[PDB]
C-alpha cells in the first residue's frame, strides 16, 4: 500500500551484498526488529521489476561506481549526504518510473560501498534512509505516474514476462474477470 | 565532484 517502498530497498540491498558475499540480515535493522512491509505484498511484482531496471541501472554506472567511493567519501552515517548530493539531482531532473530504480540502485550499492570499508553497518542505515526518501519525496511523485504496480506495466520483470509468454504464445484465453481493480480494507 | 551529476545524469538513461 505505501510501506511496501521499504521492501524494494531492502530486496536489492539484499541482493548487493548477496553478490559481494556479505549478508543484509546480519547487518539489518529494517525489517528485523520492526515489521513495515510484507515480504511481498504489492511489492512482489513491483520489486521485480525495480531490480531489472536496477541492473539497468548498475552496469552504466559501475564504471564509475568503484572509483566514486573516495569522491562519496563513503564512510560513518554522513555517507548518506554524499548519497545526497547525487538522490539531490536524482529527484530534480526528472523523477519518472525508471528514475526511481536509480535512486533504490546506487542506495543498495551505497549500501556495499559502506561494507566495502568494512562498515557494513550502513548496510540498514541506507536501506532506512532510502524507504524513507521515497515515502516522504518519491511516493507523492510515484503516485502521479500511476503507482508501484503501474512500474511493473511498463517496466516490470520480463523474465515473468517471457515466462508467462511461452503458453500465451498459444493464447490462452478463457479469462473473463469479475473483479475491479486492487481493493483494501 | 560527479556523482550528483554523474546519477543525475546516467540515470537519465534508464530505457535507452
Ligand atoms: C565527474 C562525473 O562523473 N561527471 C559526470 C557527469 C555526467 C556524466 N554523464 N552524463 C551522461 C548524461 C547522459 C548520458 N546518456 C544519456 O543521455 C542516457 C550519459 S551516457 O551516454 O554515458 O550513458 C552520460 C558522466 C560523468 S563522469 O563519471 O565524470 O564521466
Amino acid at each position: 500500500m505505501s510501506q511496501s517502498n521499504r521492501e524494494l530497498v531492502v530486496d536489492f540491498l539484499s541482493y548487493k551484498l548477496s553478490q559481494k558475499g556479505y549478508s543484509w540480515s546480519q547487518f539489518s535493522d529494517v525489517e528485523e526488529n520492526r515489521t513495515e512491509a510484507p515480504e511481498g505484498t504489492e511489492s512482489e511484482a513491483v520489486k521485480q521489476a525495480l531490480r531489472e531496471a536496477g541492473d539497468e541501472f548498475e552496469l552504466r554506472y559501475r564504471r564509475a561506481f568503484s572509483d566514486l567511493t573516495s569522491q562519496l567519501h563513503i564512510t560513518p552515517g554522513t555517507a548518506y549526504q554524499s548519497f545526497e548530493q547525487v538522490v539531490n539531482e536524482l529527484f530534480r531532473d526528472g523523477v519518472n518510473w525508471g528514475r526511481i530504480v536509480a535512486f533504490f540502485s546506487f542506495g543498495g550499492a551505497l549500501c556495499v560501498e559502506s561494507v566495502d570499508k568494512e562498515m557494513q553497518v550502513l548496510v540498514s542505515r541506507i536501506a532506512a534512509w532510502m524507504a524513507t526518501y521515497l515515502n516522504d519525496h518519491l511516493e507523492p511523485w510515484i503516485q502521479e505516474n500511476g503507482g508501484w504496480d503501474t512500474f511493473v506495466e511498463l517496466y516490470g520483470n520480463n523474465a515473468a514476462a517471457e515466462s508467462r509468454k511461452g503458453q500465451e504464445r498459444l493464447e490462452h484465453h478463457h479469462h473473463h474477470h469479475l473483479e475491479h481493480h486492487h481493493h483494501h480494507h | 565532484g560527479c556523482v550528483g551529476r554523474a546519477l543525475a545524469a546516467f540515470g537519465d538513461c534508464i530505457n535507452r
